[PDB]
Formats: C-alpha cells, structure tokens, sequence
C-alpha cells in the first residue's frame, strides 16, 4: 500500500527523463540546515507575546497564531520577516549547504521548474552552488521580468524574504491565497495538468494545497475516462513519518507515498535524489 | 460569574478549600479528571497537572498537588503519594524505622489563566505518628504529626488542622496575587 | 475584552425588536438531549474501523477522519446516515426535548430565520412543541418548493438526515462547499450582508464559516468606510470556552464574543435566550 | 387439498436435515413487532398527500399508489425511507424482538440462507440476539464484498433501509426487476433450482416473484420428466387465511400450502418452526 | 392537468393527416354490441365452476380467477372459447354493428394499423360494412402470409376466436406474454418508436401494457434527450372514469389523458372519432 | 529497511535487546523520550507509554516498562521502580524487613502498530537480596535473586541473566507475534 525507495526509483527515472518530473519542496528540506520548522517558530512567537510555548500551542493552528501574533502590535509582522532573514539566510546556514549531501543531490539533476514553501535562499542556492543558475519567481514582477532562455525557474509558492508582500504566514494570507488567484497559483495548476510531482520534506496540513488537488481530480472526474488512464499520471510524496489514514486519502487524488527510512532523515532523502540520477 | 476555577475530583479537598475561601464570588468549582506524571518532585508535577487541567476546562484553573516526603525513604514518597496510601494503609506507620520518623508535608497550588503558570508551595515539618489515631480529616491525616504538636491533622478540628497544614498558608497567598 | 451577559443583553433586544437578529446553532445547542458532538462521532468510527478511540483520533482533523471512513468499504457512508437516524432523531431524543429549558427559550422567540450546522430534527422540532410552525431549507428543491408566507424558515446549513445527499461530514464535501455555490451558502452570504447574527454551542473550527466572515470584512474594507461606521454592525459569539488567541482573531472580522458561565453549560445559554425577550 | 402442521412437519425435517431447506420471509414475520404492514403504510402515505385512507386506497394497487407519492413531490421517497428507519429499527421493536416466539424459533435452527422482502433488520437480527451471525447481502457491493467461511446469508430480495437505493417499493421499481437480472434475482434463481423454500407470513400478491416460480416450471415441463419424478422436489406455504382460488393456482408450480391456526397468528408460526427441531 | 375533447382534437389531427397515429382499442369499445365486459366473464366462470359470482371474484384478480376456471377440468378453456363465440360474434352482434356511431366513426378514417385487445370481429368487421378492407394478423402464421398492397392491418393483441392457441386469458398465458416475443408484441414495440397513440375503451390494468411504455421510457432516458425534445411525441388515453392517482402515473410514459363525458359513453367516443376527420 | 521500531533512552536496555533480537533485519531503533504516567499497574503504564511514544516518532513502535513489586511494601513500587532507585539506591535492602524479602520482578513489552496496542507481560518470582551484591547489569540488579537461585542479576553474566529476567521469555512471544 506504500512504496519503497527501491520500487519507486524506476518510476521517478521515467518521469524524469521525460521532462515531466518537478520537485515541490517543503519546511523540512532545510532540517539540516539547523532552521525552525512551524513548531520552533511559535514557539520564539510565545516569547515575545509573554506566552509559555506549551500553552500558546493550544489555542489554534499554525496559521491562526501566526494571525494573532501580527495584530498584537503594529510593525510586529514586518519585525519577524527581519528577524527571520538573520536566521534563515545567515552566513552560517550558507556553510551548511554545501557540506548537505540533499543540497548536493538536487542540484546534480537539470530541473526545469522547482516549487518551494520555504523561506529561504537554500533550494535556488544550492544551484548556484553547482555551477547552474536559477530565477526565483515569487510575485508579478517577477514573471514578468526578464530571464535567460533555459534556467530552472524556482517558483516560491510561499513567498521570499526578500519581498515581504508576498509571504503568506497568517490566516488573512491563506485565506487570500484560497481564490487560487495569485501567480504561484496559476502557475501551479497549469504545471499540475501535466507534470508528475515529487513532494519532498512537505506535509499536507495547509488546505491550501489540498484544495488544488481536489479540483484537479474534478476535471478528472467530468472527463469519463476510464479505470485504467485515470490512474496513469502519478504524483509522489515521499515521507519518513506518514500515518495510517493520510496515504489513503491521496489515493483518491492520484499521490503515491514513498515510505523513506526514519533512522536517518538525512540520508534517506539523498539516496532518494541520487536514484533519479 | 466567577474568574478562576477550582478544579478537583477528591471531595474533602473541596470542603476544605470551601471553607476559607468558600466567601469569594470569584472562585468557581469544576470536577475534571487529569493524569499526574511519574515524578517525585512535587514542582514538577504540579505544573504538569495544571496544563492538563487547563486543556481539559479551557478557562482559568488552579489546581492542588502534595507531597509527603519522608527522611527514612530518603524523601520518598514525594508526589508520589497517591498510590501510597491506596497500597500501605496503616502499615506506612510500620514500613518506617522507629527513632527516624521525620517528614515534611508539602503542598502546592498552581494556576494558570492560559498564558503562564505560578506555582505557590507551603511546607510543614512534621514526624510520622506510632500508630494511626485520629477520625477526622482524610487520607493519611491519621499518621502526620506537625512539629511541636503532639495530635495528628486526623485529631484536629478544621480549623485547628488548617492553623498547621500548608494550605493554611496557601489561602492568603492565593487571594493576595489572584485578587479573590 | 469579552462582553459579559448582562453587558451583551441590550445589545440584543435591539437587535432583535428590529429584526435583524439570526441565531446560528451549532452541534452544542444538542448536548442536553445526549446526543454525540465530533468527537463522540470519532469515537464510533474508531470501533467500526477497528481502531482505538485515542489512537485513531491522530491521524488528521474531524474532516480527514470522516473522509477515510467514508471510502474504507463501499456504501460505508450511506449505513453512518441510517445509524445517526436511530441515535439524533429517535423517541427518548424528542422527550428530551419539551423539557429542555433551551429549546423553550429558543421557540418563544418569534424569530424568521436560523441557520443551524447539526443533523438532527431539533432545532424545527422545538418550534413545532410551541405551536409555531417552520419550514426546513436544505437543498435546492426546498428553496423552489412551496412556504407559508410567513414561516420561520430553518436553514440547514449541513445538511439533513432525510436528505442524505445535502449531509457535508467528509473532507471532500466540505472542499465542495468551498466555491460558495450552495444553496446554503448563497442564502447566508447574503443574509450576512443585512443581520446580526448570535453564534449559540458553535465553535469556529471549521474553515467554510471562517473564510465566508473573511470576505464579509473585504466588502468592508474596500468600501473605504470610517473608523466609527465599519465598527457598528456587529455579530456575537456566546461561548463557555473560549480562548486567549481566537476571541482576537474574530475581532477582525465584527464578531463579538459573550462569555458564559461554564458551571452549568445549559442554564447558561437559557438565561441569554430569555433576556432577549 | 391443503398440508395440515402435523402432516407437513416430517416433510420439513427431511428438508432441513439435507440442507435443502431455505425460508422465505414477508413483511408479515414482524407483525408481532407492532409494525405496519402494506396496509398501514398506504394509511401513512394518504396522510402525508391529504387523501383520506379509504378513498386512496381506491385509486390503484400497492405498486402504483407507492409510484404516486414518490413523484408529487422531489424529495418525497427520501423522506419516507428516513420515516420507516425511525419507526421499524426503533429501540422499542428490538425489544419486542428477543420476547418474540418466532424470532427465537427462527434463530434456534442452523439456517445457511435465508430471503426475506422487508425493510427491518429484525430478521438477521434475531440471529445475532441467538449468539449466532449473518450476513446481510442486498446489493451487488455486498455479493462482492468479504464474508466469514461459514455464515448464515441474509439476502433481502427488497432492499435494506441502509441503502435506500436498493429499496423496491414504487411500481417503477417493480418493473426493473421484471428483466430478472438484479443480484437477488439472480441469487434466488439459482437457488430455486436445488433447494426447497418455506413461506412464512408471505402472500404471494407480487407478480414478480409469481414469475419466477412460473419460469421455473418452464424448465421442468421442458425437461419432459414424468409424473411422479416432476412433482418430487415441493416448495412450502404457511398461510392463516389461503383462500380457494390460489391454493390450486399454486399447485401448477410444486407449492403446497400449510394451513395454520387462525386464532393466534402468532403462535401458529412459532410451533411451525420448532417441529423442523 | 387533463385535456378536453376541444382541447385534444387539434393535437389529433395533426398527427392522423402525418400518419402516425393508431388506436388501441379495448373491451369497452365493444359495450354497445351488448357484450360482456372483464366482470361479466367472472359472473358466468362462477355460474360454472359452482361459486357466487360476489364470493368468486374476491379470490384474486381477473388474470388469476381465469387460470383457475381452465385447470378445473379437462377441456375446460376450449369450451369456454367456443361459448364466447357463439355470444360475442353473433348475428344479433354484427346487427348493432352498422347502426353503431362509434363504428362507422372509426371505419370512416383510413387507417393503416389498428391495435386490438379484444375477442371478436368487430372492429374489422366494422371496416368491411364501409366497403374497406382489412387484414387480421393475430399468429405467426398470419404475418407470414400474404395481404394485399395497402390494407388496414389489424392486430389482434390478444388474439382472435377462430385460433384458439393465440388467446390470453389465463395467467399463465400473460406470463408467457412478459418475455415479448410474441408477434404482435414485437410489432407493437416497434410501432411504439415512431407512432403515436390512441387508447380508445382500455383501462391499463393489465401489466404487459404498462410494462411496454416502462420500457419505451428508459430508452428515451438513457439517450439524454432535453426537456423540450423528451416531451415532444405523446400518447393519448381517452377515458371517462379515470381516477386522480393513474393519469399522473402515465405522465411519466408520454400519455395524456383525454376525458371523455361520462353521462353518454358512446356519444363521447363518437364525437372524438369524428373530430379527427 | 525496518518495519518495527524498539523505542528507549536507557542504553542499557537496548544492548540487552540487541544481544537476542539484533539479528532480525526487520526491526530498527528509535530514542525518543516519553512521560510515564502516575500509576503503580504495569499494564495501565505500559499502554499509555506506548501511545505516548507513537505521537513522537509516528511509526510502528515497541515500548518495555518494568516493575518491581515487593510483599513487604504491598507492591510498591510496582511501576514507580524508576524514583526509587533514584531516590533509594542500597538502602532499599534496608528499608524491607528481613524475613519477608520477597518481590516479583515484572516487565512488559508493548508494540502499536497505529491502530492497535497489545502487551505482552512476563514474571519472575524472587526476593531481594540482604544486601546489594554483584557488579555487572544495571539498576536494581544488585539486590534482586530469583526463586531457586543463590546468585543476583549483577553476579550473572548477561546470557544467564536472561535465562531467569522476564526479557528472556519476552523475546520468543515477540519474534513470533511480529514475525521478527
Ligand atoms: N524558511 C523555512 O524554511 C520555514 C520554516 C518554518 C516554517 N516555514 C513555513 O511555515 C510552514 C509550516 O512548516 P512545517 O515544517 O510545520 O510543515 P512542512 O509540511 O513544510 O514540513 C514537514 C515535513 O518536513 C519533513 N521533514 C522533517 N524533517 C525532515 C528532514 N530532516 N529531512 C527531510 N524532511 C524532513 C516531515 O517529514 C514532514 O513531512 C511551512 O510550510 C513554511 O511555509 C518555513
Ligand atoms: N446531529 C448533531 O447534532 C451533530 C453531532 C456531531 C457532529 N455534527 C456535525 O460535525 C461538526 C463537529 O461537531 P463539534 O461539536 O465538534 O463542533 P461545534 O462547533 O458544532 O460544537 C462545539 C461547540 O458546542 C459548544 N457546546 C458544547 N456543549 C454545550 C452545551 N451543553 N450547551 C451549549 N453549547 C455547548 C462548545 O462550547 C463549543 O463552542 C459539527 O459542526 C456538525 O456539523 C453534528
Ligand atoms: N419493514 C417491513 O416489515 C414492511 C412493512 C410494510 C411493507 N413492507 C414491504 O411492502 C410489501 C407489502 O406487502 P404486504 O405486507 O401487503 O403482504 P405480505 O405478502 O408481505 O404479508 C402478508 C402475509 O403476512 C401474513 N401475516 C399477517 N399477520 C401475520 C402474523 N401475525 N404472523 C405471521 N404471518 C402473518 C399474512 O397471512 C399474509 O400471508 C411488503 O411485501 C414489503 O416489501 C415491508
Ligand atoms: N371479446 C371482448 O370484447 C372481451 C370481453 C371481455 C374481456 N375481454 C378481454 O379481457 C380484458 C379485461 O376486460 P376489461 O373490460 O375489464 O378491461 P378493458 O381495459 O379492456 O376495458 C375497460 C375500459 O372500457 C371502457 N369502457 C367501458 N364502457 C365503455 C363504453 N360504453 N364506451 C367506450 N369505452 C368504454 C372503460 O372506461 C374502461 O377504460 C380485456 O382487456 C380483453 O382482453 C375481451
Ligand atoms: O491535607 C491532607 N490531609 C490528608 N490527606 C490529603 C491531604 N492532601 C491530600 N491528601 C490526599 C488525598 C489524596 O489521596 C492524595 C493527594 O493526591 P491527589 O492526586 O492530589 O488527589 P486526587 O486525585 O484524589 O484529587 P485531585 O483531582 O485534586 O488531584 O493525598
Ligand atoms: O532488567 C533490568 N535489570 C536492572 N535494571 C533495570 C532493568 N530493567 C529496567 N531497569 C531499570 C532501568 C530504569 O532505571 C528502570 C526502568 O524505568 P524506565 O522508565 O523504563 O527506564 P528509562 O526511562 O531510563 O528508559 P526508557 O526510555 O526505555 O523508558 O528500571
Ligand atoms: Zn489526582
Ligand atoms: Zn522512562
């Protein structure tokens, strides 16, 4: 009911010598990076507000304290994008990135298009760290702007730090986003008609991901097809710590769940990037 | 309506409290059901039980835990003196040398209003009695004699026990830093 | 920071004596009548799945567990519908009822509309113990069909047990009513626009309430209206358990929040009925 | 010309001892339940349309009066299979249920199928009240679906009110299984050709179960089997009140009638079923 | 909710000068000749069979109480054949027959096919008193056989007296007619797809006609036609005792009911006949 | 790639369990750090140590707790064995009379896969030692022999240790449930 590295590594080659393969990246890729994940975050948001972090953790999602902590004063969400920069994109997480065997692995391969959700410089970073140059697309300016012929364009569906406009870390954000009318959303759902995708260090907890899914397995639906070509297009979410009821939800949205060895979070990600080379 | 919550299933606890501070019509009454961690440290326990309690309630509680650490089981039971008491009844009396009878009876409140929690401890030193005397009172009332007194808490009316137990002191504490 | 009862009780006889009061009811407003709330559902779905209770309930949110559920053995759905009959709508249910001092307070108010987000004929049914008579709103044929003209009309804002295709429990039916094209949730969107709602055993959970009071508060941030006038028309949240972080989410989005007293949860709401009267 | 209680109870016993013996129950079995019968739901629906119950009953059979309350208004069908899961599967009709003489008499033999044609589970019930289980099979996700090695199978040739899809109660749902071709059809056919069946508290008013037994002797007239060979293998009738014209009709198809004691109805089936014992 | 005779006589004779309509003619277009309609046959079965003609017709239905009369004797269904001719096609029958309005109003038409469910030769009889000519098709062997260029052909649905094999009377004989592999079935089901409709004198009692029009209505749903091209070729039913329950029945099937005047039940069809001229 | 994982901190209860079940491909190690709760039944803390230990690593885990009852303290400490070798560390040979020093050793091991928990439990029967002897093992190895033998779990080596410890037959049962 859930594959293996070894299974789902001719699968990944096809799609990938295809064109057809794209890497949609999450918090937990800059793990090594010794970076906060959304629970480290609320947990220096508890500090500022005057909260216990155990306690504060108990009265609302990750989007709705991150909502709270915004109105609590003014310039206080401006003050956490600074704060952020100093720690996400510091000079010493810039010396991580090259020792990362992850890093390494994925900027080996010739992407064409790369998703994150990320904060951070680290995904397009470690492609200038492999001789390759990308272009980072996160708001209109950017897809308008210029850019050389053939470059991974890495498109920053969460936002950047160096735009503060454009990150979505509060509820009024996500709830923006949910018109599914912003230029990372449009160039999502016209790269999903096509492509496979291969979810790496994301967990599918915001609903705004899981609602692009669901209305493309509605096009899917209206069109008839039949048993066996409405199974063909896969999508991959590889995960070291999925449960028993998230891997059969996504069997009906057409995400296959790679089950990564848990011992070495670290390791089990590279070996996996190092099979589709 | 009140502000802050007194929450216990053990209903001599709540007579007691009651009975000092049963005046203030801030204080309310809630009966939820927590789980103490494995810990003999009674500042441990106490703030675990009192996050728990505020997650099952979901208003500003306070919360009780003791202790009844013992020098001849080298502080032992501790906070650990729940199962105790359901285990060795009278024979706690026994399972401890005689000549060495000191403990300390200790006892703490903690609320927490959502956003932090402040744990107030009193403490009472004391000697295990001979033998189990006393009717009044609750569990092991019967075998703690304070220092200088000769009757245990059980032999003690509720004013006389209150006038040497560690909530005695926690009433006024608690009522000065919540205002009740 | 939170209006208390008797501070909140003129506030809602104004409201109500110029009609523009709508009670929105939640699955709480049935606890009396000893009726599971979403968390005793779980516990049921953890038995016929053959889970435990507490390990089953930690593997997503209320709308994920229901999807797993409904997709583990064909017609699994539709057996939940015809078991929750038995158990929301049965005999010693409605005896409960009469005797209930909330849904007295509730009927002897000559209201015209409430919105309710529970399957169970109880909130109609109080009406109908008082003499009054409604009208049950649900799916598409019920708006068409034939009314009295003057009838409270009770819309069911999840659905109803008799139609089992109007019932949204499932993650998917609730991705469904996120487009806002129901129905239900064209009528309250535009009963929005003009009322002041009272939210009675509801709690904000679910992410299609909180994001039709989101674009509310667009309508009224374009309109470019003053300080003292987009701060008038307000809506309340009566509610035994409310936070520190969510009342000041809410109020963002004009939405009041009434505090109760949580000794005894059912004489609470009682008292805040009948002082509208 | 008609089996007496002590005539046909060596003829039962030899049946069921080989296997070969299957009941076939009606909607009269739940009598004792206090549950209407195809009269008192006509009653019911003359109630809900505003016809009086004596000159509705007048405008057409019970197919037909069924096919005019499904279609005077949308929803109306729905509403009533929601109606008749409150009032057959109630809590007080399960008690009535182990205190019944026939519901234990019934569960005291070891059936291996049993088909009953109404809409309660009081039939497959009665066996879990004996300790025993069943299998309840009425739709063709149940056929296909996982069963235990051993377990008496409980087909209703009706439908369940757990799936109302299956449910034959208007007249256009009587002429789809006209075509025979519907998984109780085809599971009753099959079992028509090697088994014995015993009617109780059945009349055989359907035309589309007196179809299937006029089939079955097309064969046989077809096979050209002799006189004494062709009337071998008989189908038994438990019937109070047989009039004079449908004994004999049923004669043609291998059904002989047992006459029980009109008196108490009750009773007469009770000692029916404990001398197969 | 039911068309006149001035209401319906334009729609009819729109589709006679197209040629696509034929009539279906019953029992009671053969009233005034005197003969006996479907409950004086049971008065006279009971006279024989040794019943009271009220005790014998509560026995069962007109299908069933026939079935019972021809198995009570050897030889019993072919005198009963040979007595209906000697009454139904009598010299004192064919004498009413010229001097019959409805009669003459039916033969004055020209018609190419005419459906009939009745045993005599008075609706061909009535085509040769006005110089025409017709051609009875009732067996195989009369469709088989050879019939001038252009003649009125006349199908005898339920047969004719002078073949004997071709009647259907008994139940066993409709049974044997539900598989619709008889002649003038398969002419009637193909004349149904192109034709409408004239039902003269017949009450649809008989569930081989309704099971036809059932049939021809799935056809029509499952090709996905509009709600304007779907309700576009009727059928008409004049009747002057239809109910209030079956003219809504038959609004499923394309028909509509014609209500003919109840106080003069030939001058009524008469009128009709003579409108579509 | 493993499937089940035997989740501790204590390093030395994950060489006793790599000396018998090491050989099996199909069982890894995870050290996460769990909460027991306040109880002296082994199978009430056993369980919860179990779900609480599969919310932190969120695969298929397995879990052991022991227990230490005594007869001359009515059982205690059953499962609170942890805080009183902290608290008491030779002087619990002191704290028991001599004369009744008998005690069982139990231990329990607990898988959950994500859906189910079951626990397998074993017994060793013994008495507690006059005085603490022996250098090998761990924690309250020292005062513990087993009925029949003269020798404490310290004093055997770790192959004899096991053919008397209640992991010994704990190994069996757990190979052939999970098919290890
Ligand atoms: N600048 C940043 O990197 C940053 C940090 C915190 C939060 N955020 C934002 O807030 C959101 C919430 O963050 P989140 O972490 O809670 O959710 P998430 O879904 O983005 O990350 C969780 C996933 O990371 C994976 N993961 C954890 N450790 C890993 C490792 N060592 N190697 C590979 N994968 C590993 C988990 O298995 C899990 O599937 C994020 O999506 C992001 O938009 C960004
Ligand atoms: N037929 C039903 O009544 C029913 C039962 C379970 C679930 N559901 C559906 O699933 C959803 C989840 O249910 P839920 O209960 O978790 O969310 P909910 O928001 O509908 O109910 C929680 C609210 O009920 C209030 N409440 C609890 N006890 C109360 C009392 N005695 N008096 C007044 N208010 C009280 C809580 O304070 C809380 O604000 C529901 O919204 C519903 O759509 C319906
Ligand atoms: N849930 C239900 O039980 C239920 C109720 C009403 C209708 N229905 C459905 O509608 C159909 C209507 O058919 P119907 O009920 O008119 O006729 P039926 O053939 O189903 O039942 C009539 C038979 O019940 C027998 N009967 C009456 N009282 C009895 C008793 N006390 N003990 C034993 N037998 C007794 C009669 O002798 C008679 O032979 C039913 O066949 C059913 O499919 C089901
Ligand atoms: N040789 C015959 O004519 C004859 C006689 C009796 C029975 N049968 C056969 O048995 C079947 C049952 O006969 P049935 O009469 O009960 O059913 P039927 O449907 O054939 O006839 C009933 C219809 O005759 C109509 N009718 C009655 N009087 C009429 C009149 N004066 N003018 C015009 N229409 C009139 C009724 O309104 C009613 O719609 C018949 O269909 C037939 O196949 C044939
Ligand atoms: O002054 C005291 N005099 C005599 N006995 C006392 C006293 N204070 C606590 N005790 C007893 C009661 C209980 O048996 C144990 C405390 O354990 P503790 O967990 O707090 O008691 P509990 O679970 O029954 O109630 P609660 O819900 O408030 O935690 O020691
Ligand atoms: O066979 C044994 N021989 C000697 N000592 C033992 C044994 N078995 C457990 N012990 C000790 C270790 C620990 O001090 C206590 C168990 O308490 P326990 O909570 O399980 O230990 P722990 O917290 O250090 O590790 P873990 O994360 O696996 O729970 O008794
Ligand atoms: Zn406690
Ligand atoms: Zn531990």
């Amino acid at each position: 009911t859930t594959l293996t590295l070894s299974e789902a590594a001719p699968l990944l080659k096809k799609e990938f010598r295809e064109g057809r393969l794209i890497p949609f990246l999450g918090a937990g890729f800059s793990k090594p990076l010794k970076l906060p994940d959304g629970s480290q975050l609320i947990a220096s948001l508890a500090k500022t507000l005057g909260f216990e972090p155990e306690l504060f953790d108990m009265h609302g999602r990750f989007e709705q304290l991150a909502e709270f902590f915004a109105i609590s004063a003014p310039n206080r969400l401006q003050r956490l994008v600074y704060e952020m920069s100093l720690s996400f994109d510091s000079a010493e997480a810039e010396a991580l990135r090259e020792k990362s065997p992850m890093h390494r692995a994925l900027a080996a391969l010739d992407w064409r298009t790369i998703y994150t959700t990320a904060y951070d410089k680290h995904v397009e970073g470690a492609l200038r760290d492999a001789g390759k140059q990308a272009a980072v697309l996160a708001s209109f300016a950017d897809f308008q702007g210029p850019r050389a012929r053939d470059v991974c364009e890495v498109i920053k569906f969460a936002g950047t730090l160096d735009q503060p406009d454009t990150i979505v870390l509060t509820e009024s954000s996500y709830f923006q986003r949910m018109a599914l009318d912003a230029p990372p959303d449009q160039r999502l759902r016209a790269d999903l008609l096509a492509n496979s995708f291969l979810f790496i260090g994301y967990s599918f907890s915001d609903t705004n991901i899981r609602y692009i899914w669901y209305r493309m397995n509605q096009l899917r639906e209206q069109s008839q097809l039949g048993v066996k070509h409405s199974q063909a297009r896969r999508c991959f979410f590889a995960t070291h710590g999925a449960g028993l009821v998230q891997p059969d939800i996504l069997q009906q949205w057409n995400i296959d769940v790679i089950q990564l060895d848990p011992t070495d979070k670290s390791a089990s990600v590279a070996r996996l990037l190092e099979s589709i080379a | 309506a009140p502000t802050w919550f007194y929450n216990t299933t053990n209903s001599e606890k709540l007579r007691e409290l009651q009975h000092v501070l049963g005046g203030s019509a801030k204080l309310g009454y809630l009966t939820a059901k927590v789980t103490e961690i494995l810990d003999v440290d009674l500042e441990t326990v106490i703030r675990a039980k009192a996050i728990a309690a505020y997650r099952a309630v979901r208003v500003p509680v306070i919360v009780e835990h003791g202790a009844l650490c013992i020098d001849a089981l080298n502080g032992l039971p501790g906070a650990l003196v729940k199962p105790f008491w359901e285990s060795l009844d009278t024979r706690l009396c026994e399972v401890i040398p005689a000549g060495q009878r000191t403990a300390r009876a200790r006892g703490a409140l903690c609320y927490c209003d959502g956003r932090e929690r402040h744990v107030l401890i009193e403490e009472t030193e004391g000697e295990i009695a001979p033998s189990a005397r006393g009717t009044g009172g609750f569990h092991w009332d019967p075998i703690f004699i304070p220092k200088g007194q000769t009757r245990t808490f059980a032999e003690m009316s509720l004013d006389e026990k209150l006038s040497f137990s560690p909530l005695g002191r926690l009433h006024t504490r608690l009522r000065t830093e919540l205002g009740l």
